[PDB]
């Protein structure tokens, strides 16, 4: 089953979100070769690394402090498992990292100097790589608050004013946010998702879905899921109820805000993303043919970069060949590779003549 | 007011010259084929003619850049080794 | 260094570099609040930033009531060194600094050393208090 | 009013990540003993187990950065070599 790859990335995911498990820093050693050992004897590498990576992205870009030091001790046994290819990936990734940071800190320093709106009161912005991390959707562009409107605007004319020739893009799937709530104060939680609908509420209170949607024209497909996240299925620590009290999503249904004092510190967050580990199908398949893409890459690199320096096969010779090069990355797939390796032709770049297939064009 | 922002964190996101009207290699668009492309079909065959993305934020049609890698390296908008680190727009 | 050595000095000059970095941070805060400076409560701000281990602990940081202007004074510190400094964590106490309450037939200014402040404010707010 | 403030002088203290919830080496608390020691008793036997202070404002039980200074020596939230610029809370 590939499944069960799929699963080892699973495991990776909920082992690194507890981030105690073994408190013993020397079961921590052990449980960890204990995995890689398992991970051995194991095939199927694309989709391993491809949920790594996306672990990587869930734990980097969320609350940070994590380990701080157990990072480095994953890349050294990636290296020494894996090797010096996706791991050089992970190392293009931590440089993006720290390029983030950096930007982050810049542009704070930048903020202390003209601080004429106060819409960046207290801001954290990152700058990534369009290459890194992965596809995250369709860059989003809801109506976003006004006041991140003010620090959005500023950060993007001082990114224009410096480093110009990188274009910014705005989205919402990604990020968060502290909701200073007001007896006390306490501050809230949005995983910049419920930051538009709380702002509309905060501009005017008893809106509905047609509301929420024909005067912030968002993605429908990441709307109705913020919306349950903020009322259907939550317990008793609700920041926005409704009268019309059903499991299903309604139109025609009133939001409302309860008190909830169950909360004894001052920063509530509401944890609703990232829960039990579903893998539904649309998402799963949607990445399982972005692998078998992912492969397709591989294989054809692969055959490019070598066959430029080896010899000619006549019918199956250097197929031998692209798949013991590829015997530890995945299954050799020979109907995929066979299909694929006769689109050249009308390519060259190895065109592969299929006719005349005595001499191949040793050329560029 | 009732609630209020204090602190946020986006996350912004960058582009180099992708040129998303016009492929540098080629001069056609991001996408719409290429220049050894043309008609949408021209006998496709599998295989494919997306768009490659470098580690140097530049985007161009896989094949342009594949073709361009048998004349030169260093990614034409710049002096850095051009790398594959996305294929698909 | 001459007489006892590094170790017990080497740290002292590290807690010199630690002055350093506090005068830097005053200078730099007031520069961040010179937007609508001298003005609301953030009037004349003289924030000093140290580190724990350095300073001795006098106290457990108290937390009892900070004063009027000086409550919105305190809160756009606060607010600054969230957004620009961020990444530590300003805990807030009273057994430390001084202040210069403007009183007033002259109008003369006395000091306050961050204990009569809390006192003064609930005077002011409203007289006739007891203990 | 009567009397309003013109000046103020706080002195703002600062910690990094000592994390008062798990001291990160031995993923406890700031307190309450470390991984080996645990049991408040355990034969205490004089001795000690409370929390070592660096320059870099890190804090962790002086006991596991006592044992992490023959895995590594500079510490490793920060690049600085460890020092131990305080002994306890
Ligand atoms: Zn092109
Ligand atoms: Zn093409
Ligand atoms: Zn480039
Ligand atoms: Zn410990
Ligand atoms: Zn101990
Ligand atoms: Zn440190």
């Amino acid at each position: 089953n590939s499944r069960s790859p799929e699963y080892l990335s699973l495991f990776i995911d909920d082992k690194l979100k507890k981030g105690v498990k073994g408190l013993t820093e020397q079961e921590v050693e052990t449980i960890l070769d204990k995995a890689m050992v398992l991970f051995r004897f194991m095939q199927e590498k694309d989709v391993f690394e491809r949920y790594y990576k996306q672990h990587l992205a869930r734990r980097l870009l969320t609350n940070k402090s994590v380990s701080d030091d157990s990072e480095k001790n994953m890349i050294s046994k990636l290296k020494t498992e894996c090797g010096c290819q996706f791991t050089s990936k992970l190392e293009g990734m931590f440089r993006d990292m720290s390029i983030s940071n950096t930007t982050m800190d810049e542009f704070r320093q930048h903020l202390q100097a003209t601080g004429v709106s106060l819409g960046g009161v207290d801001l954290t912005v990152r700058v990534l790589t369009t290459g890194y991390w992965p596809t995250q959707s369709a860059t989003p562009k809801c109506n976003i608050p006004p006041a991140p409107r003010h620090a959005f605007e500023i950060f993007r004319r001082f990114y224009l004013a410096k480093h110009s020739g990188r274009q910014l893009t705005l989205q919402h799937h990604m990020g968060s946010a502290d909701l200073n709530a007001t007896t006390r104060k306490h501050i809230l939680q949005v995983s910049t998702f419920q930051m538009t609908i709380l702002m509309l509420f905060n501009n005017r209170e008893k809106y509905t879905f047609e509301e929420i949607q024909q005067e912030t024209d968002i993605p429908e497909r990441e709307l109705v899921r913020a919306l349950q996240s903020l009322a259907c299925g939550k317990p008793t620590q609700r920041v926005l109820t409704k009268e019309p009290k059903s499991k299903e999503i309604e139109n025609g249904h009133i939001f409302t805000v309860n008190d909830q004092f169950t909360s004894k510190l001052h920063r509530v967050k509401i944890q609703t993303v990232a829960a039990k580990q579903g893998e539904s199908d649309p998402e799963r398949k949607e990445t399982r043919q972005k692998v078998d893409d992912d492969r397709k890459h591989e294989i054809e690199a692969a055959i490019v970069r070598i066959m430029k320096s080896r010899k000619k096969m006549q019918h199956n010779v250097l197929v031998a060949e692209v798949t013991q090069q590829l015997k530890a990355r995945f299954l050799p797939s020979p109907v995929v590779i066979k299909k694929r390796i006769e689109g050249l032709i009308e390519r060259e770049y190895l065109a592969r003549t299929p006719e005349d297939r005595k001499v191949y064009t040793y050329v560029a | 007011k009732r609630f209020e922002v204090k602190k946020w964190n986006a996350v912004a996101l960058w582009a180099w010259d992708i040129v998303v009207d016009n492929c540098a290699i080629c001069r056609n668009h991001i996408m719409d084929l290429c220049i050894e492309c043309q008609a949408n079909q021209a006998s496709a065959t599998s295989e494919e003619c997306t768009v490659a993305w470098g580690v140097c934020n530049h985007a161009f049609h896989f094949h342009c850049i594949s073709r361009w890698l048998k004349t030169r390296q260093v990614c034409p908008l710049d002096n850095r080794e051009w790398e594959f680190q996305k294929y698909g727009h």
